[PDB]
């Protein structure tokens, strides 16, 4: 009622008091000493052209080497980055595919979309064939991410406005995560995989808490839909990429936002967003048929990543760091280095 | 063989062939550059367009040394095989050329009038091996001036050339009647049902676009009769009535210019395919 | 579960036509390299055959290249091979191995049973060293195995295979590759070495481990085992 | 019903009690880090292509 | 310079591309379209002759088609909309006796508004049914129409009624020459439907196949 708004509003205003208080100088002053990276030359070394619809979710095996692609055509396809081969081909029950995943030990793949259902595909049988381990359902909404905490546990995002951690062997959510209202597009585990961000719609991103479940800290200051997320490398800060052409650092412990990634060329939003080895560059896939390898430090434009005749849906790093991997709305993959 | 006359030719040949050479291999070229640069997943459709402007861009580069026999008036500087060879390469470009066409053309009929045909369906590997058949076979129809002897050495001429005006010739002119009097049927056929299909239809016609292509389609047909009519026809006058036209001084002249006006059809076929698509 | 079962085999008058068949079933056939390898009663393995995914690669030894055929039955899930002018060499128990190639995958992991046939009356030298050796449980035994050209190609990867053939059963894999393990292999066994110097060790041994073993290469065909050590008590 | 508001109440109250550190740090630790680990890291400074494995 | 085992890595990824050609060319003569509605519009009933999305599959003269219905995706349409650019044709159903109150003719305008003028939508091509036209007539036949069109100048005959509906519906689009938006007066219990979508879907791949050839 009246007295539950008033307080509402008072603790918020509390909040800004806090943040505005703990923030001294924006890390631009601090950083001005430092040696600019300069210009980032990346070449195509390799490109994969197997599939034949627009690709919209790809992510990098462990061994750094091997990576799976999702696509509209129905088809999951496990590349060998090294020589280009087609280690698997698997056909997808729903043609709808928004997100893919990889398992740490490689044993399995995830996959999901508008069929509001995660399955789990086991790669490595006996009798020589890729078989689906498990179909999770209970979520109301589309699937827009989904991560393999191990072997054994899968943490999703889906587009009810809910997170929910699963339980291969059961197939029931172990905790559900109901912070958000608006549609959950985006997720990123931790480090130590002890929890995770997702981006909404609504122009927030909250830090969860996968032993328990509940809220941390949200984080604002986006002006329209978050459409990717993913953690700095330190695990104690993440980048948010949204609708408005802008891409935003904070920082888990002091709770606010650190730098902007903005320019007034680009008008367009941001569909993916990874970071490097060592965090000092920030990789953002706008609309623009072009990825921007943003100087995270410095929030200046290192490099241009122009190869893609269409929209660029998805954007991996390898964990070695060795190759960066695109995969635009043309149906073809592109690895830099 | 007999010695005709010669002189306007060579001052009004050179002009118009060079004329040629320039406008076509400037866009037969820039025309397959795009086809090889810019244009992906390649459709039935633009294999033939493709091959069609191989050939064309092959009689573009084989004018060049007749333009010789033209600079002088009637001397070539080679002798036997660079004559067999480029007569040869000629008629087998300006065959190509006109089977391409008709390739269009009848890929163009199916794809308006039986969108959910078969045919529709061929994929990119069986175009080309259709295209390499119908190449194949205009090779082998064309061996045959290859496999020949037709220097014509009379007074200090040095000539050399097939369209002689010495009781005209055997099958290659049969040949030259038939390789424009079917693609010509085949072309007026396919046009003519493509423009009566696409009118049938009134919520599509109402679009200005599908009037461009039907206007388009009209404009094609117009273009290859009205380029390849006078060579015909002057090549049929020649036929009839050769004891009183052998050797005839204007026949001559006449003849070589109107197969000069048949050769920009080559130039100008890039410019009506290629530089009106959207693409 | 997975079965490979082979029939043909029996009594051949020399000079015969002789036709054996391999049938699988409790796995994907059609995407799996069939290889047929025989062993002569008292010698070892002996590579034979082999037809790939599709059929389109097919080698042969160079004892049998002319006289033998291979050929596959995917919708049947049969694997024949078809002998003509058999001659006393020829005979053996053969076997019907199958392998399955891509990154990572593990080729040779399941042998069939084996059918028995009986006729009246450049390659890369394997060389295996010692032919016996006793042990007894609780120790640990080294079996060294050696190749003529250096097995280490330029991918990173030496192409050489490990083998245990249990008395009166099918042999079966323990390492592929000289480093990795096989799937349902105990964690005692391991292997290690490098180019033309492979060993594999058996930590802390126990019984059901007696047999002769084979090493075998795969840089490049035709496939060549060893002679075989064996381990008694 | 209002147990809506009483929710984000409570979220609001329990989010408001949490550690806050100074931003200036922050930034400086997280400098610190990207320096660090500058050293190894093959996109920012190329390889040489000998072991290069994308190098074709 | 591949070894055995490289070389038949080779050889099965070449088999995999070969049977993912084949799937593809398989899969790019079948016709995709979008079925699109209010929820109580009349979707059920138009798909009934032939947790998520829920996938339509029927064969009419020998053509393949595959009808999607999002149905109960209860959530941002801006968000996945764009997974639909590319359809062959969308179905946009809407009722024409559902115009009493509780009024839903304005929000039908209002979807019809978001759809048609959309910027992944410019070229497909959208086919409005409008069905309940018996009970629409019945509805007609007692209260006027004036209680949905307050700028309405007519009699209450279903003919110039329905005309006029059919006329402010299609007047929403923007772009009136580079998409086509056909009409049809459904709810007649026969082969009618899938014939003029089968029609539509003639005219959609005869303007798709003059362009591979430049013809455009
Ligand atoms: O084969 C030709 O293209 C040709 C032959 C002639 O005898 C004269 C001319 Cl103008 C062209």
């Amino acid at each position: 009622l009246d007295q539950l708004r008033q307080e509402a509003e008072q603790l918020k205003n509390q909040i800004r008091d806090a943040r505005k208080a703990c923030a001294d100088a924006t890390l631009s002053q601090i950083t001005n000493n430092i040696d600019p990276v300069g210009r980032i030359q990346m070449r195509t070394r390799r490109t994969l052209r197997g599939h034949l619809a627009k690709i919209y979710a790809m992510h990098w095996g462990t061994d750094s080497r091997l990576l799976v692609s999702a696509s509209q055509d129905g088809k999951l396809i496990i590349w060998d980055s090294y020589t280009t081969n087609k280690v698997h081909a698997i056909p997808l029950r729903s043609s709808w595919v928004m997100t893919c995943a990889y398992a740490p030990s490689g044993n399995y793949v995830a996959c999901g979309g508008l069929d509001n259902i995660c399955s789990i595909y086991n790669l490595k049988t006996r009798e020589g064939n890729v078989r689906v381990s498990r179909e999770l359902a209970g979520h109301t909404g589309y699937l827009s991410c989904c991560r393999f905490l191990d072997d054994n546990q899968i943490v999703t995002s889906s587009g009810d406005t809910t997170c929910a951690l699963w339980d291969i062997e059961t197939g029931q959510q172990t905790t559900t995560f109901t912070g958000h209202t608006g549609d959950v597009m985006s997720l990123s585990l931790a480090p130590d995989t002890r929890l995770f961000v997702s981006g909404a719609c609504d122009a927030s991103a909250k830090l969860w808490d996968v032993r328990e479940g509940m809220c941390r800290q949200t984080f604002t200051g986006h002006e329209s839909d978050i459409n990717a997320i993913c953690f700095f490398p330190n695990g104690n800060a993440f980048a948010t990429g949204s609708d408005d052409a802008t891409c935003r650092l904070f920082d888990l412990r002091a709770d606010q936002e650190l730098m902007t990634y903005s320019h007034d060329n680009i008008i367009c939003g941001i569909t993916s967003v990874s970071f490097s080895k060592s965090g000092r560059l920030l990789l953002a896939g706008y609309d623009d048929f072009n990825c921007n390898v943003w100087d995270a430090l410095k929030a200046d434009r290192a490099g241009v990543l122009a190869g893609h005749d269409n929209r660029v849906s998805c954007l991996g790093v390898t964990d070695d760091g060795m190759a960066v991997a695109t995969g635009s709305w043309d149906s073809f993959l592109k690895i830099w280095n | 063989c007999c010695r005709i006359e010669g002189d306007t030719i060579s001052q009004v040949m050179p002009p118009l062939l060079i004329v040629a050479f320039v406008l076509g291999a400037l866009g037969n070229g820039v025309a397959l550059c795009g086809f090889c640069f810019h244009m992906k997943t390649w459709k039935p459709s633009t294999v033939y367009l493709f091959n069609l402007a191989v050939a064309d861009f092959l009689l573009m580069i084989c004018l060049p040394f007749r333009t010789d026999y033209y600079l002088r008036r009637r001397h070539w500087a080679f002798g036997d095989i660079p004559c067999r060879v480029g007569l040869f390469t000629l008629a087998m470009n300006r065959a190509g050329s006109i089977v391409f066409l008709t390739v269009v053309a009848a890929d163009r009929y199916f794809k308006v009038v039986h969108p959910h045909h078969a045919v529709n369906t061929i994929s990119t590997r069986v175009a080309a091996g259709i295209v390499c058949t119908l190449w194949a076979l205009v090779i082998l129809g064309t061996v045959y001036l290859l496999l020949e002897n037709h220097l014509c050495v009379q007074e200090t001429a040095v000539s050399c050339e097939s369209f002689i005006m010495e009781s005209a010739n055997g099958w290659h002119d049969i040949m030259f009647q038939l390789e424009f009097f079917m693609p010509l049927g085949i072309i007026l056929f396919c046009s003519f049902k493509i423009v009566w299909s696409l009118r049938r239809r009134q919520q599509l016609a109402r679009q200005a676009r599908m009037k461009k292509a039907t206007r388009f389609i009209m404009v094609v047909a117009i273009v290859f009769i009205t380029c390849y009519l006078p060579s015909v026809s002057a090549r049929l006058y020649f036929l009839w009535t050769v004891p009183s036209s052998a050797c005839d001084p204007s026949v001559h002249g006449a003849l070589h210019i109107t197969l000069s006006f048949t050769y920009m059809n080559s130039m100008l076929d890039p410019l009506v395919y290629y530089f009106s698509s959207p693409s | 579960d997975v079965q490979l079962v082979e029939s043909g085999g029996g009594l051949v008058q020399p000079g015969g036509s002789r036709k054996l068949s391999c049938s699988a079933s409790g796995f994907a056939f059609s995407s799996f390299g069939m290889h047929w390898v025989r062993q002569a009663p008292e010698k070892g393995l002996e590579w034979v055959a082999y037809i790939s995914s599709g059929s389109g690669t097919i080698y042969y030894a160079d004892t049998v290249k002319g006289r033998f055929t291979i050929s596959r039955d995917d919708p049947k899930n049969t694997l024949f091979l078809q002998m003509t002018s058999l001659r006393s060499e020829d005979t053996a128990m053969y076997y019907c191995v199958r392998s399955i190639y891509y990154y990572g995958s593990s080729p040779f992991d399941f042998w069939g049973q084996g059918t028995t046939l009986t006729v009246s009356s450049s390659d890369i030298v394997m060389t295996q060293a010692t032919s016996s050796v006793p042990v007894t449980p609780g120790e640990s035994v080294s079996i060294s195995c050696r190749s003529s050209k250096s097995l280490l190609h330029s991918n990173g990867n030496t192409y050489l295979y490990w083998f245990l053939q249990r008395p009166g059963q099918s042999p079966q894999l323990l390492i592929y590759r000289m480093s990795n393990l096989a799937s349902g292999v105990p964690d005692r066994f391991s292997g290690s070495g490098s180019g033309t110097a492979f060993t594999l060790t058996i930590s802390r041994l126990e019984a059901e481990d007696v047999g002769v073993y084979y090493c075998m290469q795969h840089l490049e065909y035709p496939l060549t085992f060893g002679a075989g050590t064996k381990l008694e008590l | 019903s209002i147990a809506q508001a009483r929710k984000l109440v409570e979220q609001l109250k329990m989010e408001a009690n949490i550690d806050r550190i100074k931003v200036s740090k922050a930034a400086a630790d997280l400098m610190a880090y990207c320096e660090a680990h500058a050293k190894e890291d093959p996109l920012l400074t190329p390889v040489p292509a000998s072991e290069n494995p994308f190098r074709e | 310079t591949l070894s055995a085992e490289d070389k038949a890595a080779v050889e099965r990824s070449k088999m995999i591309d070969r049977n993912l050609r084949e799937d593809g060319e398989k899969a790019a003569r079948e016709v995709k379209l979008l079925l699109l509605g209010a929820g109580e519009s009349g979707k059920s009933t138009i798909v009934k002759q032939m947790t998520g999305i829920v996938e339509t599959h029927f064969t009419f003269k020998d053509l393949h088609f595959k009808m999607f219905d999002v149905g109960a995706q209860r959530s941002e349409r801006k968000k996945w909309i764009h997974c639909f650019e590319g359809v062959t044709a969308i179905i946009f159903c809407v009722a024409l006796s559902d115009y009493d109150l509780v009024n839903r003719m304005h929000e039908s305008m209002k979807l019809f508004d978001s759809i048609c003028n959309n910027k992944w939508f410019t070229d497909t091509s959208i086919i409005l049914f409008l069905n309940k036209k018996d009970l629409f007539e019945e509805k007609i036949k007692k209260s006027p129409l004036t209680i949905c069109y307050p700028e309405y100048a007519g009699s209450n005959t279903y003919e110039e009624a329905a005309a006029y509906i059919q006329c402010q519906f299609e007047d929403l689009n923007k772009r009136k020459d580079t998409k086509e938006i056909y009409t049809h007066f459904t709810c007649s219990t026969d082969t009618k439907n899938v014939q003029f979508v089968f029609d539509a879907v003639t005219d959609v791949i005869i303007k798709n196949n003059l362009k591979d050839c430049g013809l455009f």
